[PDB]
């Protein structure tokens, strides 16, 4: 039977002197033992094809914001899918949910990451408003 | 407001 | 194998001094016996795991339009994932599809209901514009 | 074991005289032989329930723009889900990715389409960026 | 544009 | 910004 994970945000992170946002996951639905929650990155036990969904929801007025689903392995990356969302100028409108997904093959040893590609994007903690997810297939 | 319904509330989206 | 559900709409709904604006679901494709569209909500037989996803097409010029999915049983409220598109002003442009989707445990009993937080909220009819479906994996 | 298959552009087509933009289509992901790319379609062979789904990324200032999703087979069109995004006015902002997904049955014989409704629409090659992807249920 | 007869919304025609 | 190496878009760059 599938593997499953649902995370929800537990804190959110953009370190000094760099322009990325990352979310800090915490676990709410779990089966199987093939993907484990590490902070701000999740890690991949079974190799496998994976369903991989993620929603992040943003109020910024910037231009446009989005966020970029990643795997890195053995020295390596790879951006699976982005999510772009245009905010508009006006504050009260300036909100947008912005959800992407995919079956992506994942490798065993994989930590897979979702990073806003701005310093201290403005973003949700809510469980329902920004998520990320997995299903083995 | 609307998304400030108590049985959906987001802080994020509730004024300032 | 799996047991699914997609559902279309036959008929928007929205009831006098409230601020929500629902669906009357119809299905499309049925397979297995876990769920069942009853009117404005989808009701749960089989517990399990189940993928969920929402999609509306909406053309107000109203700041902000999305949706609501939600799971009430046991006396419970649980909300599942939000949709939020913010829609712009001109009414020739104003028009927006919102997508959301996720992994979550529905158990026997549980009803679904998805709801817009609008009155009189306009929204598309069309089959392949605004739908709701399941997968139980 | 599930079939899947999972597509990025190597192209973007648009016959002049004509309202339409399309994607010719590659593989980056395959499992099972119930799908196959040709180009801008992709012939189904197995009979059966698919989860589908579809983004674009699109740059165009133009009112609105998305995709159809649609399947062809025994001189029968059906249309199975859209995805609208509007667009921004100002040229720097005018970035949004569109994403649907949706489950149906398919039968062997098939023609899957994705079409944008410009001539000409300006779409991301990226991998990540605009993709296609099938699974079998 | 979207009012294409092959995937026709009442909604935006 | 999306310009970033890492995942880099020439549509968008």
């Amino acid at each position: 039977k599938h593997s499953v994970l649902h995370l929800v945000p537990v804190n959110i992170t953009s370190k000094a002197d760099s322009d990325v946002t990352e979310v800090m996951w915490q676990p709410v639905l779990r089966r199987g033992r093939g993907l484990e929650a590490q902070g701000d990155i999740v890690r991949v036990w079974d190799t496998g094809i994976y369903l991989l969904y993620s929603q992040v929801l943003f109020h910024d007025v910037t231009f446009t914001m989005g966020q970029v689903v990643s795997r890195e392995g053995q020295g390596r990356r790879e951006t699976l899918f982005r999510c772009i969302r245009s905010m508009p100028s006006d504050p009260d409108r300036a909100y947008n949910s912005c959800y992407s997904a995919g079956v992506f093959h994942l490798h065993q040893g994989d930590i897979i990451t979702v990073k806003i590609p701005r310093a201290n994007a403005k973003l949700s903690l809510s469980p329902h408003g920004t998520f990320l997810g997995f299903v083995k297939l | 407001s609307g998304w400030c319904d108590p049985r959906w509330y987001d802080p994020f989206m509730c004024e300032h």
